[PDB]
């Protein structure tokens, strides 16, 4: 019709860059405080090639405690971002968890995601390029080197994410 | 700054 | 268009 809906959520290990993912998508700002997560949402209309959609993005909680909340989470939303920090290698170790999580929860071998490694411009790193490309095409899915400070990738995650929901739909 | 499944390892699609 | 996509 004049406009397609998308659920999107936001997931992965506290600090990786969540938050300032999404609001660098939606307000055009970096966030360089810390304010941990409970659970926000945002709904931001866009163009993406040609067609006028309605994101609805989930931002959720990394810290353990507000773990009860993901089943929920997971059986609405359509896509996920599979969120890591690439100078934090536990949060690249957590990201099988959430995979694992989606795919029970969802009873699915094929749910859109979108691995994404965040503080793409830091000048060292801990998870090697190569190491997360190799789990994501273990995964099917995409892989996207962001940074919410520069904005580099940020359109490019959420955007890959719609597309493939958009092409799961068919 | 996208790996595609289908691409060569930590090689990204800027086109 | 939903009105409330977390709860056409
Ligand atoms: N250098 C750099 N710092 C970043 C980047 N993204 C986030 N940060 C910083 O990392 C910290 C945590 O970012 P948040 O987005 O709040 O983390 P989160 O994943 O939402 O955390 P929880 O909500 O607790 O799960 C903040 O100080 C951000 O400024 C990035 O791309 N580069
Ligand atoms: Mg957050």
């Amino acid at each position: 019709g004049p406009m397609t809906e998308y659920k999107l959520v936001v997931v992965g290990a506290g600090g990786v860059g969540k938050s300032a993912l999404t609001i660098q998508l939606i307000q055009n700002h970096f966030v360089d405080e810390y304010d941990p997560t409970i659970e926000d949402s945002y709904r931001k209309q866009v163009v993406i090639d040609g067609e006028t959609s309605l994101l609805d993005i989930l931002d959720t909680a990394g810290r353990e405690e507000y773990s009860a909340m993901r089943d929920q989470y997971m059986r609405t939303g359509e896509g996920f971002l599979l969120v890591f920090a690439i100078n934090n290698s536990k949060s690249f170790a957590d990201i099988n968890l959430y995979r694992e999580q989606i795919k029970r929860v969802k009873d699915s071998d094929d749910v859109p995601m979108v691995l994404v490694g965040n503080k793409s411009d830091l000048p060292t790193r801990t998870v090697d390029t190569k190491q997360a490309h190799e789990l994501a095409k273990s995964y099917g899915i995409p892989f996207i080197e962001t940074s919410a400070k520069t904005r580099q990738g940020v359109e490019d995650a959420f955007y890959t994410l719609v597309r493939e929901i958009r092409q799961y739909r068919m | 700054f996208i790996y595609w499944p289908w691409a060569d390892l930590g090689v990204p699609d800027c086109g």
